[PDB]
């Protein structure tokens, strides 16, 4: 399983 | 931008036997960036319907791909892999040598 | 034995040719088992090994949502990185990420990994402590501050020590007949003259899994690193790998040369000679 999404928004680089 | 030219190996999945079905492989690796053009040749002509692996990469970030097609080798037919990449001024051709 | 799971992300811009392509592939050791490609007609997570097919629709939808959301974020990241390096909007650029967990032979977490590159150079990496970052340059420092502010490392750690290990163990069990099977190299030595006074000895290893292997030539028991031609380990297309090592020897001295093979699938390391 890949890293799941966080509750909030995904942090970009 | 630093770029890395592909390494290229042409070989058979199984040890080659004339008249016996097999797979002809062209493995390109160590290259960056990822765009690349690979053709398998039979007596100089592009083989249709060649398949390839999903793009992935090594721990040093360079990309690798396996291109393959079913073939039945004979003593006279010639096979090769033709590769182009941004790092190459013209296509590089590596001939299949059943001993390599 | 020991085992690892890794996902590999590639996001590639291509100005004038649509939005950046995002691909993700997952591996256990040297076995790919899933793929996602934003360029597919209907982008979705697809199985690439038989043992993963037993996962249900919930698994596939979960993966697909993760990869679709990442597709969008990586496009933002590419925009951000072009700016961090003051680059023109004309060129094509690549962000790569590889991350995952390593298990020891007892199935416990050995360590985690989460590394990123931009245009093929180290950009930013999570340290072994899973709590701090190493940034390669002043641009990656911008990312580091942003990820520190957002407690990103904490989330990576929770995943690497938790679900990553938990799911890797699941796959290792479901695919035990293959994932936990090492296939030893089938080996032989060939001989062909290159001239009146010299000949090539080539040591072959075929059909092995996993890819990790050691192949060396010795002369009178001394390593011949410099004189050995060693090709890159290469996939056969049936799960297994191939490799050879070659040395050119003075005609008649063939028996002073020995080929040594180490592979997980072998009980004891092998020694071979040319057999006329």
């Amino acid at each position: 399983l890949p890293e799941p999404l966080p509750q909030g928004q995904l942090t970009a680089y | 931008m630093i770029q890395r030219t592909p390494k290229i190996q042409v070989y058979s999945r199984h040890p080659a036997e004339n008249g016996k079905s097999n797979f002809l492989n062209c493995y390109v690796s160590g290259f960056h960036p990822s765009d690349i053009e690979v053709d398998l040749l039979k007596n100089g002509e592009r083989i249709e319907k060649v398949e390839h692996s999903d793009l992935s990469f090594s721990k040093d970030w360079s990309f690798y791909l396996l291109y393959y097609t079913e073939f039945t080798p004979t003593e006279k037919d010639e096979y090769a892999c033709r590769v182009n990449h941004v790092t190459l001024s013209q296509p590089k051709i590596v001939k299949w040598d059943r001993d390599m | 034995g020991s085992h690892s799971m890794r996902y590999f992300y590639t996001a590639m811009s291509r100005p004038g040719r649509g939005e950046p392509r995002f691909i993700a592939v997952g591996y256990v050791d040297d076995t790919q088992f899933v793929r996602f490609d934003s360029d597919a007609a209907s982008p979705r997570t697809e199985p690439r090994a038989p043992w993963i097919e037993q996962e249900g629709p919930e698994y596939w939808d979960r993966n697909t949502q993760i990869f679709k959301t990442n597709t969008q974020t990586y496009r933002e990241s590419l925009r951000n990185l072009r700016g961090y390096y003051n680059q023109s909007e004309a060129g094509s650029h690549i962000i790569q990420r590889m991350y995952g967990c390593d298990l020891g032979p007892d199935g416990r977490l050995l360590r985690g990994h989460d590394q990123s590159a931009y245009d093929g150079k180290d950009y930013i990496a999570l340290n072994e402590d899973l709590s701090s970052w190493t940034a390669a340059d002043t641009a990656a420092q911008i990312t580091q501050r942003k990820w520190e502010a957002a407690r990103v490392a904490e989330a990576r750690r929770a995943y690497l020590e938790g679900l990553c290990v938990e799911w890797l163990r699941r796959y290792l069990e479901n695919g035990k007949e293959t994932l936990q099977r090492a296939d030893p190299p089938k080996t032989h030595v060939t001989h062909h003259p290159v001239s009146d006074h010299e000949a090539t000895l080539r040591c072959w290893a075929l059909g092995f899994y996993p890819a990790e292997i050691t192949l060396t030539w010795q002369r009178d028991g001394e390593d011949q690193t410099q004189d050995t031609e060693l090709v890159e380990t290469r996939p056969a297309g049936d799960r297994t790998f191939q490799k050879w090592a070659a040395v050119v020897v003075p005609s008649g001295e063939e028996q002073r040369y020995t080929c040594h093979v180490q592979h997980e699938g072998l009980p004891k390391p092998l020694t071979l000679r040319w057999e006329p």
